[PDB]
């Protein structure tokens, strides 16, 4: 099924001729365009107070990275390396070794995130919910090596952001 | 209806506490208008709603003119706002956290921080894995 | 013989005489990435993101059309509740591509407070991306096998209020544009192309049908539900820059009308395919199921393999045809993966189309083409 | 929505349109940022038996 | 002499950052965030950003998407004709280091290879406000400066 | 005293000019649906002086000029002229009160075509003076229907005075009688100044100190024009014993206008140049020609010839 | 809201009132309270000259009545 956007044949009757006159002469099409922008000056403009007023996100919005801890403070990665195997950008790296009580635990775990996507296929891939990306955007630096997250970062990230992403984990782990 | 709008202007003055006040807000967030007070958080971030407003400038923050230390009265940042406060301000979540509050944990930070790059705080990469060769060390006693 | 030398970056490279252009010489690849290259070192999860980098404006299209050759390949299908949710999505996704082609199209000529208007309902289709998939634009959401998530609760509703409003908003670009003499002395007969040029030139979507050609992927070549839904497609008479603009325009009135019926006929169910050897189970049943936390680790370690063969799969995209040749030797890592751009053939139509022309009628025709060079350089 | 009755009337005119039925800016109209909890439904595969993969 | 002196770096201070006029490097996939930060819900213009200007007219070069070897050459050349002050935003993770792409043989691997960078920008794409955020740590940075502090102690 | 006047002239019209670039940004923000300047002072009041001072603090970046002299006498050309377009008009009194003032405005707006010839033989490239010779073939083209349509509206004023205008439309505004000129003379203030929909030199471009300059010289016209657009036009009327109530009414038209200026920017596209050159010598030229043969004839007709003083 | 551009308009509009009110206030102190006298034309110019004359203090804005009979 289709129709056509532009087949149509004037008409030559002389109040439709002295129509289109009265348009180019008097440019009438050109006077409706400024009502429409006239319109919109006493529209309330749609513009947020920003950093005072923030963009509406949800609970599943991909922001900063963040390492996760279980209620007692142990961290919750176990160093299975499924997110450094699924990220497309291989922007994480990995390492290691029995803990001295034994535990399986990582040794180095650097995220490059001027590497990283935020696609969030790693914390999709993690079977503990360790690796997680938290609601923070707001993180420019004024140096390119600030964003090479290494271990003691992203704990930090877990121990500062855990009060935001576990609620918001909690809103959305019934889709998952 | 254009003296019921400026009586509405004029209620602004009173509602930021007097002239003062009003001409204090308006300097510091370029905005007079009057809100609800839903909270206030530790470091002394107030949190406003009006939701006649529409989504988007619903909710707003009134940064603190003091955080750890700095002085905010005109430098503030969005990185201000703390994580409890943070789901609510960007409409994560209805729930503020004075009716919801977060699970409380041990090694959850008391004292939030903010944007520290380009400070003495910075954060500064580095590797965190041990030396992985050791080198033989010569014997302090001749015998050649 | 004046030569001049000068979506993202283009080099013109152009002979003019006097007012009128002899020769245009598109040089490319300012954006080429290497992305083709790229994906031969990822499995095929890992490849899916690269799709939404290419036309960077129809990120879940180019999503499905990748998703619709893997899941071919596989032998599989997406459930029912997963194909319509793509429908929605995509119709959703060429709202904001002609959105950005239209009222960018009219900000280069100098019309630039459409722009303006119509990017404010762009800000809040982006939330619908975010909601769904946490990401504003690189969603990542359509999936082999389905998509990623569930609609969050009270997402459909929020859609229904965004499309009741949106073809008033369109009413008011076309008072800006459609009958303004000026906008239309910019694209009245500009860069006509002959129904057998645009054939033999390998043009696709809006750039056949505004000569007349009665063609459209998802009428003549339906995937995932396309053929459950009512619309009409537009059909230009002229061939040239203005027929193209209202073909654009009456075809966000009919995702509107796409839309509509997707909210309406949404059925219940699974939104992956129930394979776990393709798609991954729930979180919960990973944690408590040997096979799923198998399947879990092997689908996000190694992926799944992929029978050996090689498909061309297409797609009514926003930009026109949209098609990967995808090439598997069984593995789980694609062999090749050739992604036809609409905007690669489109662009080499340039230097036919500006021929008679003048110099600012180049920056209509490059508009009227629709060109990002996510695509056209890979 | 909170144009005072002549801005809306004139605005309507200029504009030839009944603006204020189709507001661009969002209100009350939205979904409640906090949703009860979903319960999704399970695939055709989730079955105790006659389910043998070799079939499917 | 040092209250004067504090009082000049202030005011040219406040008026640089102020009226900060960006040439947007539109390379890719960030700078459809970027056109969403001109958009009405941030509308940078309201800050003194104008929407567009031209590199001679420039203070702020936002670097927004993928740099190639190919185009290196061009956007320094487009560096070196800013005056001064000139300052550079890295946008997005290809600008940043290479992003997705960081190990194309076609891909500058971070445009802070090709010019030096004031401020970089996280996401893929930063979201509009992540954007808007960077500019104002920009403006923030801005106003640290203490040209003349320096000029009158050499 | 006198001196005391020109200053009381010079400076406000900079400091219009100043506001001017505050107040388009907010116009064309609301229009846009947005805000604009707000940050920066108090509801932007502020925008003007920072923009100004970071301006005249940047690095002057000046590229090999073929012409030193040339390059200095640009700016000085276009600021010194758009300064002197103003000394005759009557607000209602004059700087100068001129026999001729209107053949003045004429004569010194032709000059004006100068700083854009001079600065293109200053760019010492070759595209630059090709884009220079595009604007100056503009703006001569629509001196023409400028000038013939002033001299038919003087044709019902009887003189060449400025101040005869305002004695002209005691009784009603010559925009009544003279409408579809007014609409023909309104236009061509447009492609005069070279703003949209006629904007084509920052079109086919896009295709510090000195720069501000040059953009003050041309904000100081726009004002002008638009100025002179109504006292030809739209005449106030003036009790000599309350000149400012002469001055309040002359000023709210002129602000008007200088809006709607504004508004159009907001409203269309831009014109090819071919397309406004048509614009010009098919369509308003002929319909211009026409109508001053038709206001040569009225007044004989209507037995309504104007006093000669 | 639309009524944040008057301030900027107010501006301007002040800026552009100040020539206008300056030039005929200027012309009121130095013409002894009057409009500046109009001499477009040699016999407007030659009864100013004279009134010159006439003043008695080289000024042709004072005016002299019948108290000069
Ligand atoms: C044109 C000039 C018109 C002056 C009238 C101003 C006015 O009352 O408008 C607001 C008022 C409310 O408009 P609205 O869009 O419905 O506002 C939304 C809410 O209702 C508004 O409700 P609200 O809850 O948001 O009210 C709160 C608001 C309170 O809102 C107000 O009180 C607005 C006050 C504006 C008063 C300005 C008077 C004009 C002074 C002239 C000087 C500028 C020109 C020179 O509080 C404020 O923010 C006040 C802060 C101060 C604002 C700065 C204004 C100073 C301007 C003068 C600069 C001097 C330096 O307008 C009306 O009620 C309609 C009648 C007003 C006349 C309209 C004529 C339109 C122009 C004709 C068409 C020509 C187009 C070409
Ligand atoms: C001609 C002279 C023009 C003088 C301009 C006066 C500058 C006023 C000003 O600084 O703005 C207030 C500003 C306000 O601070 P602000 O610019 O950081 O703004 C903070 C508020 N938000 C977050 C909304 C941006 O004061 C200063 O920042 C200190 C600079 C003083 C410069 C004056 C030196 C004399
Ligand atoms: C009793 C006997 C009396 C005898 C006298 C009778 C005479 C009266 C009847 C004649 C009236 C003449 C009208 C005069 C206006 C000029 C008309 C005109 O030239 O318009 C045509 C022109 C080109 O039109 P187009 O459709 O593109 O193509 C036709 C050419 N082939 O189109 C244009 O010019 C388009 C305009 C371009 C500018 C666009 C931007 C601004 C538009 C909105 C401006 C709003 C009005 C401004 C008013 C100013 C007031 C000071
Ligand atoms: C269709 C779009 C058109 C776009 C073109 C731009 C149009 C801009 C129009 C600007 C002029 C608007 C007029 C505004 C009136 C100025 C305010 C005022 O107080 O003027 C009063 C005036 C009546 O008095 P007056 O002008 O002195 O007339 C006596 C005859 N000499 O006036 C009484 O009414
Ligand atoms: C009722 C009584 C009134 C009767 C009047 C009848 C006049 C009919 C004349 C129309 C002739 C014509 O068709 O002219 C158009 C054509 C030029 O058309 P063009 O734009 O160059 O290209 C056309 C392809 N699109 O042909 C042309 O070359 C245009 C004609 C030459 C231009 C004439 C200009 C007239 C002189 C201008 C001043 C007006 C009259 C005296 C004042
Ligand atoms: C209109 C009223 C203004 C009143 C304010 C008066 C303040 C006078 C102090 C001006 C200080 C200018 O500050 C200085 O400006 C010049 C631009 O020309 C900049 O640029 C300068 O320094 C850089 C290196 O740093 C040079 O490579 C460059 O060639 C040079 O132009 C400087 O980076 C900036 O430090
Ligand atoms: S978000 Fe994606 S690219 Fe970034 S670390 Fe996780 S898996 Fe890798
Ligand atoms: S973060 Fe999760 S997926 Fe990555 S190594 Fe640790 S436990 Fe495994
Ligand atoms: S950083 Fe991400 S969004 Fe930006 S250009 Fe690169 S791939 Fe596209």
């Amino acid at each position: 099924t289709y129709k056509y956007v532009n087949l149509r044949e004037p008409s030559m009757d002389m109040k439709s001729v002295t129509d289109r006159a009265a348009q180019t002469l008097l440019w009438t099409e050109l006077i409706r365009g400024l009502g429409m922008t006239l319109s919109y000056l006493f529209r309330e403009p749609a513009t947020i107070n920003y950093p005072f007023e923030k963009g509406p996100l949800s609970p599943r919005f991909r922001g900063e990275h963040a390492l996760r801890r279980y209620p007692s403070g142990e961290e919750r990665c176990i160093a299975c390396k499924l997110c450094e195997a699924v990220c497309p950008a291989q922007a994480i790296t990995i390492e290691a070794e029995p803990r001295a009580d034994g535990s399986r635990r990582t040794t180095r775990y650097d995220i490059d995130m001027t590497k990283c996507i935020y696609c969030g296929f790693c914390q999709e891939a993690c079977p503990v919910d360790a690796i997680v990306e938290g609601p923070n955007f707001e993180f420019s630096t004024e140096t390119h090596e600030e964003l090479l997250y290494n271990k003691e970062k992203l704990l930090n990230n877990g121990d500062k952001w855990e009060a935001e992403i576990a609620a918001n984990i909690q809103a959305d782990y019934l889709y998952r | 209806e254009l003296l019921q709008v400026l009586k509405r202007g004029l209620q602004q003055v009173s509602g930021h506490g007097g002239l003062r006040g009003y001409l204090r807000v308006l300097f510091r967030a370029n905005d007079v208008r009057v809100g609800t007070l839903v909270g206030e958080d530790k470091y002394g971030n107030k949190y406003y709603e009006d939701n006649k407003q529409f989504f988007g400038r619903h909710r707003w923050v009134i940064y603190t003119t003091e955080m750890n230390g700095k002085n905010t009265f005109w430098d503030v940042d969005g990185s201000m706002v703390p994580p409890e406060w943070h789901r609510w301000l960007h409409c994560m979540t209805d729930d503020p956290p004075t009716v919801k509050p977060p699970t409380a944990r041990k090694f959850i930070w008391t004292n939030h921080k903010f944007n520290l790059s380009g400070t003495p705080q910075q954060y500064v990469p580095y590797s965190t894995t041990r030396k992985k060769i050791q080198e033989w060390v010569p014997p302090s006693t001749p015998y050649k | 013989n004046l030569t001049l030398n000068f979506h993202g970056v283009l080099r013109l490279v152009m002979e003019l005489s006097g007012e009128m252009v002899r020769k245009c010489d598109p040089h490319i690849g300012l954006l080429h990435r290497g992305t083709e290259k790229l994906i031969e070192y990822k499995t095929y999860l890992q490849a899916l993101p690269y799709f939404d980098r290419l036309d960077y404006v129809s990120m879940m299209c180019n999503e499905q059309a990748y998703s619709l050759a893997v899941e071919k390949l596989l032998n599989i299908r997406p459930p029912p509740r997963a194909q319509w949710i793509r429908v929605l999505f995509g119709e959703i996704t060429r709202l904001l591509n002609h959105i950005m082609a239209v009222t960018t199209h009219a900000l280069d000529i100098g019309a630039m407070t459409p722009f303006f208007w119509m990017f404010e309902e762009r800000e809040k289709m982006f939330e619908f991306y975010e909601r769904v998939s946490g990401a504003r634009m690189h969603a990542a959401y359509v999936r082999p096998g389905g998509v990623h998530q569930d609609l969050p609760l009270g997402l459909m509703d929020d859609i229904y209020e965004f499309s009741k409003n949106f073809s008033l908003r369109i009413d008011e670009l076309e008072e800006m544009l459609t009958n303004n003499r000026i906008w239309r002395n910019r694209t009245v007969d500009i860069g006509i192309v002959t129904a057998e040029d645009a054939l033999n030139y390998g043009f696709s979507g809006v750039m056949l049908r505004g000569s007349g050609i009665q063609w459209d992927l998802r009428k003549t070549q339906p995937y995932d539900v396309y053929d459950q839904v009512e619309f009409d497609v537009p059909i230009g008479s002229r061939g040239d820059c203005y027929d193209r603009y209202l073909c654009r325009v009456e075809e966000m009135r009919q995702s509107i009308r796409i839309i509509s019926q997707c909210l309406n006929k949404m059925p219940p169910g699974e939104i992956k395919v129930d394979d776990a050897k393709v798609s991954p189970p729930k979180r919960a049943e990973m944690k408590t199921s040997m096979e799923s936390l198998i399947h879990h680790f092997k689908l996000y370690t190694e992926g799944y393999q992929v029978p050996p063969g090689a498909t061309y799969t297409a797609i009514e995209a926003p930009k026109g045809e949209f098609g990967v040749y995808l090439v598997s030797d069984g593995s789980s890592r694609p062999y090749r993966c050739k992604i036809k751009a609409p905007g690669f053939a489109h662009l080499a139509g340039l230097d036919k189309m500006s021929k008679g022309h003048m110099l600012a009628d180049v920056v209509a025709i490059i508009g009227t083409q629709d060109i990002v060079f996510g695509e056209v350089d890979r | 929505a909170s144009a005072t009755r002549f801005i809306q009337w004139l605005r309507n005119w200029a504009s030839g349109r009944d603006l204020q039925a189709k507001l661009q800016l969002r209100y009350q109209e939205i979904s409640k940022r906090t949703q009860p909890p979903p319960k999704l439904p399970v695939g055709p595969s989730h079955k105790l038996s006659n389910n043998y993969y070799c079939t499917r | 002499g040092e209250y004067v002196v504090a009082k000049l770096d202030d005011l040219i201070n406040w008026a640089r950052r102020s009226s900060l006029w960006p040439m947007t490097f539109g390379l890719a996939c960030c700078a459809v965030e970027m056109m969403h930060m001109a958009a009405p819900r941030y509308d940078m213009d309201r800050f003194g950003v104008v929407f567009r200007a031209s590199p001679r007219q420039s203070d702020v070069m936002i670097v927004a998407g993928t740099l190639t070897n190919k185009m290196a050459p061009a956007l320094r050349k487009v560096y070196d004709q800013m005056p001064e002050p000139r300052y550079v935003v890295s946008m997005g993770s290809c600008a940043n280091g290479g992003g997705y792409y960081h190990y194309s043989y076609s891909v500058v691997r971070g445009c802070d290879r090709i010019v030096p960078v004031d401020i970089y920008v996280p996401g893929c794409p930063p979201t509009a406000e992540a954007l808007l955020y960077g500019i104002l740590q920009l403006q923030k940075k801005i106003k640290r400066e203490k040209r003349l502090r320096i000029w009158y102690r050499r | 005293m006198f001196m005391i006047n020109i200053l009381m002239l010079i400076i406000p019209i900079l400091l219009a000019v100043a506001f001017l670039t505050l107040v388009e940004r907010k116009v064309l923000g609301y229009m846009q649906l947005r805000k604009g300047p707000n940050v920066v002072g108090p509801y932007g009041l502020l925008q003007p002086i920072a923009d100004a001072i970071k301006l005249f603090i940047k690095e002057p970046l000046r590229p090999a000029t073929s012409s030193a002299s040339m390059f200095i006498l640009a700016p000085i050309m276009a600021l010194g002229l758009a300064l002197t377009m103003w000394i005759p008009l009557p607000m209602p009194y004059p700087l100068i009160n001129m026999n001729l003032g209107v053949l003045f405005m004429l004569a010194m707006s032709s000059l004006a075509v100068y700083s854009i010839l001079w600065s293109g033989w200053a760019s010492n490239s070759k595209y630059a003076l090709i884009g220079a010779l595009r604007a100056v073939a503009q703006t001569i083209s629509y001196e023409v229907t400028l000038a013939i349509i002033l001299l038919s509206v003087l044709l019902m004023s009887g003189s060449f005075t400025l101040s005869t205008l305002i004695t002209t439309q005691e009784q009603m505004w010559l925009i009544l009688p003279a409408w579809p000129l007014a609409m023909m003379w309104f236009i061509s203030t447009l492609a005069e100044t070279n703003r949209a929909p006629f904007d084509l030199t920052e079109g086919e471009s896009e295709l510090a100190g000195p720069f501000a300059l040059f953009f003050m010289a041309e904000y100081a016209n726009i004002i002008m024009m638009n100025i002179f657009t109504a006292i030809l036009f739209l005449g106030t009327s003036h009790n000599p014993h309350m000149p400012e109530l002469y001055t309040i009414n002359f000023t709210i038209k002129s602000l008007l206008l200088t809006m709607s200026f504004l508004w159009i920017r907001a409203s269309y596209p831009r014109f090819r140049y071919d397309q406004l050159m048509h614009l010009l010598w098919k369509n308003f030229l002929p319909l211009t020609l026409a109508l001053c043969m038709w206001h040569v004839s009225l007044p004989i007709l209507t037995s309504g010839i104007p006093p000669q003083t | 809201m639309w009524f944040e551009v008057l301030p900027g308009i107010a501006v301007m509009g002040v800026c552009l009132f100040i020539p206008g009110m300056a030039t005929a206030r200027i012309h009121r102190f130095s013409n002894g309270g009057k409009e500046k006298r109009v001499a477009h034309y040699p016999y407007q110019w030659y009864l100013m000259e004279r009134d010159r004359r006439v003043s008695g203090v080289n000024r042709s804005y004072v005016s002299k009545g019948l108290e000069n009979i």
